[PDB]
Protein backbone atom coordinates (compact mmCIF):
# COMPACT_ATOMS: atom_id res chain seq x y z
CA UNK A 1 0.00 0.00 0.00
CA UNK A 2 1.49 3.50 -1.09
CA UNK A 3 2.76 4.74 1.95
CA UNK A 4 3.10 8.69 1.65
CA UNK A 5 -0.58 8.61 -0.13
CA UNK A 6 -2.64 7.00 2.84
CA UNK A 7 -0.43 9.00 5.24
CA UNK A 8 -1.71 11.77 3.41
CA UNK A 9 -5.39 10.57 3.77
CA UNK A 10 -5.10 9.79 7.15
CA UNK A 11 -3.53 13.06 8.57
CA UNK A 12 -3.56 17.07 8.11
CA UNK B 1 -28.57 29.20 3.27
CA UNK B 2 -25.73 26.63 2.29
CA UNK B 3 -23.24 26.90 -0.57
CA UNK B 4 -24.31 25.32 -3.90
CA UNK B 5 -22.26 22.05 -4.34
CA UNK B 6 -21.32 23.71 -7.54
CA UNK B 7 -19.58 26.78 -6.01
CA UNK B 8 -17.99 24.62 -3.54
CA UNK B 9 -16.10 22.69 -6.43
CA UNK B 10 -15.17 26.27 -7.57
CA UNK B 11 -13.35 27.17 -3.96
CA UNK B 12 -11.45 23.79 -3.62
CA UNK B 13 -10.46 23.58 -7.07
CA UNK B 14 -6.24 23.88 -6.26
CA UNK B 15 -4.03 26.61 -7.76
CA UNK B 16 -1.97 26.20 -10.83
CA UNK B 17 1.66 24.86 -9.68
CA UNK B 18 4.81 26.54 -10.95
CA UNK B 19 7.20 23.85 -12.55
CA UNK B 20 10.94 25.70 -11.84
CA UNK B 21 11.85 24.22 -15.19
CA UNK B 22 14.70 26.02 -16.10
CA UNK B 23 15.36 26.29 -19.87
CA UNK B 24 18.39 27.96 -19.89
CA UNK B 25 19.82 24.07 -19.99
CA UNK B 26 19.71 22.19 -23.19
CA UNK B 27 16.42 20.41 -23.68
CA UNK B 28 17.09 16.63 -23.12
CA UNK B 29 14.03 13.96 -23.03
CA UNK B 30 15.18 12.63 -19.64
CA UNK B 31 15.35 15.98 -17.71
CA UNK B 32 12.09 17.25 -19.22
CA UNK B 33 10.39 14.34 -18.07
CA UNK B 34 11.92 13.96 -15.06
CA UNK B 35 10.76 17.69 -14.50
CA UNK B 36 7.22 16.13 -15.59
CA UNK B 37 6.51 13.91 -13.21
CA UNK B 38 8.24 16.34 -9.86
CA UNK B 39 5.68 18.63 -11.37
CA UNK B 40 3.26 16.07 -10.89
CA UNK B 41 3.87 14.82 -7.51
CA UNK B 42 3.03 18.13 -6.28
CA UNK B 43 -0.15 17.90 -8.24
CA UNK B 44 -0.95 14.56 -6.62
CA UNK B 45 -0.76 15.80 -3.14
CA UNK B 46 -2.81 19.01 -4.41
CA UNK B 47 -5.42 16.49 -5.36
CA UNK B 48 -5.25 14.51 -2.28
CA UNK B 49 -5.88 17.56 -0.51
CA UNK B 50 -8.97 18.71 -3.39
CA UNK B 51 -10.17 14.99 -2.78
CA UNK B 52 -10.56 15.48 1.01
CA UNK B 53 -12.59 18.54 1.04
CA UNK B 54 -15.04 16.70 -1.86
CA UNK B 55 -18.38 16.50 0.17
CA UNK B 56 -19.07 12.92 0.34
CA UNK B 57 -15.41 11.82 -0.22
CA UNK B 58 -14.19 11.23 3.75
CA UNK B 59 -17.73 8.94 4.33
CA UNK B 60 -16.19 6.52 1.95
CA UNK B 61 -13.81 3.70 3.30
CA UNK B 62 -9.98 5.12 3.99
CA UNK B 63 -9.01 1.91 1.72
CA UNK B 64 -11.46 2.55 -1.13
CA UNK B 65 -10.99 6.90 -0.70
CA UNK B 66 -7.08 5.30 -1.17
CA UNK B 67 -8.25 2.80 -4.35
CA UNK B 68 -9.81 5.61 -6.47
CA UNK B 69 -7.18 8.13 -5.96
CA UNK B 70 -4.42 5.39 -6.71
CA UNK B 71 -6.68 4.36 -9.97
CA UNK B 72 -7.21 7.95 -11.40
CA UNK B 73 -4.71 10.38 -10.68
CA UNK B 74 -3.23 9.85 -13.86
CA UNK B 75 -6.70 11.04 -15.58
CA UNK B 76 -7.27 13.46 -12.89
CA UNK B 77 -3.61 15.13 -13.92
CA UNK B 78 -4.35 14.63 -17.96
CA UNK B 79 -7.93 16.30 -17.52
CA UNK B 80 -6.91 19.36 -15.50
CA UNK B 81 -3.77 19.81 -18.04
CA UNK B 82 -6.49 19.45 -21.15
CA UNK B 83 -8.16 22.42 -19.42
CA UNK B 84 -5.48 24.87 -18.84
CA UNK B 85 -4.49 23.86 -22.39
CA UNK B 86 -7.54 24.83 -23.70
CA UNK B 87 -8.14 28.26 -21.69
CA UNK B 88 -4.77 29.48 -22.43
CA UNK B 89 -4.21 28.39 -25.70
CA UNK B 90 -7.01 27.34 -27.17
CA UNK B 91 -5.44 23.82 -27.36
CA UNK B 92 -2.84 24.85 -29.28
CA UNK B 93 0.42 23.85 -26.63
CA UNK B 94 0.18 21.67 -23.96
CA UNK B 95 0.39 23.97 -20.96
CA UNK B 96 1.67 22.59 -18.01
CA UNK B 97 2.61 25.59 -15.67
CA UNK B 98 3.32 29.19 -16.59
CA UNK B 99 7.18 28.52 -16.64
CA UNK B 100 6.67 25.07 -18.73
CA UNK B 101 4.94 25.02 -22.34
CA UNK B 102 5.73 22.51 -24.70
CA UNK B 103 7.15 24.26 -27.88
CA UNK B 104 8.82 22.62 -31.08
CA UNK B 105 11.76 22.26 -30.19
CA UNK B 106 10.64 19.77 -27.40
CA UNK B 107 8.07 18.44 -28.84
CA UNK B 108 10.94 16.72 -31.52
CA UNK B 109 12.40 15.48 -28.68
CA UNK B 110 12.85 11.65 -28.48
CA UNK B 111 9.71 9.61 -26.70
CA UNK B 112 7.59 13.31 -26.83
CA UNK B 113 5.61 13.89 -29.72
CA UNK B 114 3.80 11.17 -29.08
CA UNK B 115 3.04 11.70 -25.76
CA UNK B 116 2.66 14.80 -26.53
CA UNK B 117 -0.11 14.29 -29.39
CA UNK B 118 -2.27 11.86 -27.30
CA UNK B 119 -2.75 15.03 -24.74
CA UNK B 120 -3.28 17.63 -27.15
CA UNK B 121 -6.06 15.61 -27.95
CA UNK B 122 -7.77 15.61 -24.61
CA UNK B 123 -7.64 19.29 -25.14
CA UNK B 124 -8.74 19.58 -28.67
CA UNK B 125 -12.28 17.50 -27.17
CA UNK B 126 -12.64 20.69 -24.80
CA UNK B 127 -12.46 22.93 -27.68
CA UNK B 128 -15.06 20.83 -29.88
CA UNK B 129 -17.72 21.09 -27.02
CA UNK B 130 -16.93 24.40 -25.64
CA UNK B 131 -16.92 22.76 -22.40
CA UNK B 132 -17.87 25.05 -19.54
CA UNK B 133 -15.95 25.78 -16.27
CA UNK B 134 -19.16 24.07 -14.17
CA UNK B 135 -19.08 21.14 -16.62
CA UNK B 136 -15.61 20.67 -16.36
CA UNK B 137 -15.41 20.52 -12.48
CA UNK B 138 -18.45 17.98 -12.02
CA UNK B 139 -16.73 15.99 -15.03
CA UNK B 140 -13.68 15.90 -12.91
CA UNK B 141 -15.43 14.90 -9.99
CA UNK B 142 -16.85 11.91 -12.12
CA UNK B 143 -13.27 10.96 -13.18
CA UNK B 144 -12.38 10.17 -9.87
CA UNK B 145 -15.23 8.03 -9.02
CA UNK B 146 -14.32 6.38 -12.52
CA UNK B 147 -12.07 3.59 -12.38
CA UNK B 148 -12.66 0.76 -9.39
CA UNK B 149 -11.34 -2.62 -8.95
CA UNK B 150 -13.11 -5.92 -10.68
CA UNK B 151 -13.69 -7.10 -6.85
CA UNK B 152 -15.31 -3.90 -5.98
CA UNK B 153 -14.89 -1.61 -3.41
CA UNK B 154 -15.90 -2.12 0.05
CA UNK B 155 -18.12 1.00 1.10
CA UNK B 156 -20.06 0.38 -2.36
CA UNK B 157 -23.31 1.58 -1.11
CA UNK B 158 -21.59 4.86 0.13
CA UNK B 159 -20.10 5.18 -3.51
CA UNK B 160 -23.20 4.47 -5.51
CA UNK B 161 -25.09 7.61 -3.50
CA UNK B 162 -21.50 9.76 -4.21
CA UNK B 163 -21.47 9.10 -7.86
CA UNK B 164 -25.58 9.88 -8.08
CA UNK B 165 -24.48 12.96 -6.10
CA UNK B 166 -22.19 14.73 -8.90
CA UNK B 167 -24.09 12.91 -11.74
CA UNK B 168 -27.16 15.12 -10.56
CA UNK B 169 -24.48 18.19 -10.05
CA UNK B 170 -23.01 17.25 -13.81
CA UNK B 171 -27.33 17.35 -14.84
CA UNK B 172 -27.27 20.63 -13.35
CA UNK B 173 -24.78 22.68 -14.61
CA UNK B 174 -25.93 21.14 -18.33
CA UNK B 175 -29.20 22.43 -17.67
CA UNK B 176 -27.82 25.94 -16.54
CA UNK B 177 -26.45 26.75 -19.36
CA UNK B 178 -28.14 22.00 -28.01
CA UNK B 179 -30.47 20.17 -25.82
CA UNK B 180 -29.79 18.82 -22.24
CA UNK B 181 -30.31 15.20 -22.75
CA UNK B 182 -27.80 15.51 -26.14
CA UNK B 183 -24.80 17.81 -24.02
CA UNK B 184 -25.12 15.25 -21.20
CA UNK B 185 -24.44 12.43 -24.34
CA UNK B 186 -21.73 14.06 -25.41
CA UNK B 187 -19.59 15.11 -22.10
CA UNK B 188 -20.15 11.15 -20.67
CA UNK B 189 -18.80 10.10 -23.94
CA UNK B 190 -15.95 12.49 -23.14
CA UNK B 191 -15.86 10.73 -20.05
CA UNK B 192 -15.76 7.10 -21.20
CA UNK B 193 -13.30 7.92 -23.95
CA UNK B 194 -10.95 9.52 -21.22
CA UNK B 195 -10.21 6.13 -20.41
CA UNK B 196 -8.78 4.90 -23.91
CA UNK B 197 -6.53 8.34 -23.70
CA UNK B 198 -4.99 7.86 -20.43
CA UNK B 199 -4.55 3.99 -20.78
CA UNK B 200 -1.61 4.67 -23.32
CA UNK B 201 -0.54 7.96 -20.89
CA UNK B 202 -0.34 4.77 -18.23
CA UNK B 203 1.51 2.08 -20.52
CA UNK B 204 4.24 4.88 -21.36
CA UNK B 205 4.67 5.90 -17.71
CA UNK B 206 4.99 2.20 -16.57
CA UNK B 207 7.43 1.69 -19.40
CA UNK B 208 9.61 5.32 -18.03
CA UNK B 209 9.31 3.88 -14.34
CA UNK B 210 10.90 0.29 -15.05
CA UNK B 211 13.42 1.11 -17.68
CA UNK B 212 16.24 1.05 -16.16
CA UNK B 213 18.84 3.09 -19.12
CA UNK B 214 16.33 5.43 -19.44
CA UNK B 215 17.09 7.07 -16.10
CA UNK B 216 13.71 9.22 -15.97
CA UNK B 217 13.01 9.79 -12.12
CA UNK B 218 9.57 9.67 -10.17
CA UNK B 219 8.93 11.73 -6.54
CA UNK B 220 8.54 9.18 -3.99
CA UNK B 221 4.52 9.95 -3.85
CA UNK B 222 4.19 8.69 -7.47
CA UNK B 223 7.16 6.00 -7.17
CA UNK B 224 5.20 4.54 -4.30
CA UNK B 225 1.55 4.83 -6.00
CA UNK B 226 2.90 3.55 -9.33
CA UNK B 227 5.08 0.80 -8.01
CA UNK B 228 2.00 -0.74 -6.42
CA UNK B 229 -0.91 -0.10 -9.51
CA UNK B 230 1.34 -1.89 -12.01
CA UNK B 231 1.06 -5.19 -11.02
CA UNK B 232 -2.65 -4.66 -10.70
CA UNK B 233 -3.05 -3.51 -14.57
CA UNK B 234 -0.64 -6.38 -15.98
CA UNK B 235 -3.01 -8.61 -13.94
CA UNK B 236 -5.92 -6.81 -15.61
CA UNK B 237 -8.09 -6.67 -11.91
CA UNK B 238 -9.24 -2.35 -13.24
CA UNK B 239 -12.37 -1.90 -14.20
CA UNK B 240 -13.66 1.11 -16.43
CA UNK B 241 -17.35 2.72 -15.43
CA UNK B 242 -18.13 3.56 -18.80
CA UNK B 243 -21.59 5.03 -19.47
CA UNK B 244 -21.97 3.73 -22.83
C1 LIG C 1 3.49 10.24 -20.98
C2 LIG C 1 3.38 10.27 -19.46
C3 LIG C 1 2.12 11.03 -18.98
C4 LIG C 1 2.67 12.16 -18.11
C5 LIG C 1 1.74 12.80 -17.09
C6 LIG C 1 0.50 13.37 -17.79
C7 LIG C 1 -0.43 14.10 -16.82
C8 LIG C 1 0.33 15.11 -16.00
C9 LIG C 1 -0.06 16.39 -15.97
C10 LIG C 1 0.75 17.43 -15.36
O1 LIG C 1 0.40 18.62 -15.38
C11 LIG C 1 1.99 17.00 -14.71
C12 LIG C 1 2.33 15.73 -14.62
C13 LIG C 1 1.56 14.62 -15.27
C14 LIG C 1 1.09 13.70 -14.12
C15 LIG C 1 2.50 13.91 -16.34
F1 LIG C 1 2.75 14.90 -17.33
C16 LIG C 1 3.93 13.57 -15.85
O2 LIG C 1 3.85 12.83 -14.64
C17 LIG C 1 4.74 12.81 -16.90
C18 LIG C 1 3.97 11.61 -17.49
C19 LIG C 1 3.74 10.51 -16.44
C20 LIG C 1 4.59 10.97 -18.76
O3 LIG C 1 5.14 12.04 -19.53
C21 LIG C 1 5.71 10.00 -18.39
O4 LIG C 1 5.49 8.84 -18.12
C22 LIG C 1 7.12 10.54 -18.31
O5 LIG C 1 7.88 9.71 -17.44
Amino acid sequence: RPAILYALLSSS
Amino acid sequence: EFPTLISLLEVIEPEVLASGYDSTLPDTSTRLMSTLNRLGGRQVVSAVKWAKALPGFRNLHLDDQMTLLQYSWMSLMAFSLGWRSYKQSNGNMLCFAPDLVINEERMQLPYMYDQCQQMLKISSEFVRLQVSYDEYLCMKVLLLLSTVPKDGLKSQAVFDEIRMTYIKELGKAIVKRSQNWQRFYQLTKLLDSMHEMVGGLLQFCFYTFVNKSLSVEFPEMLAEIISNQLPKFKAGSVKPLLFH
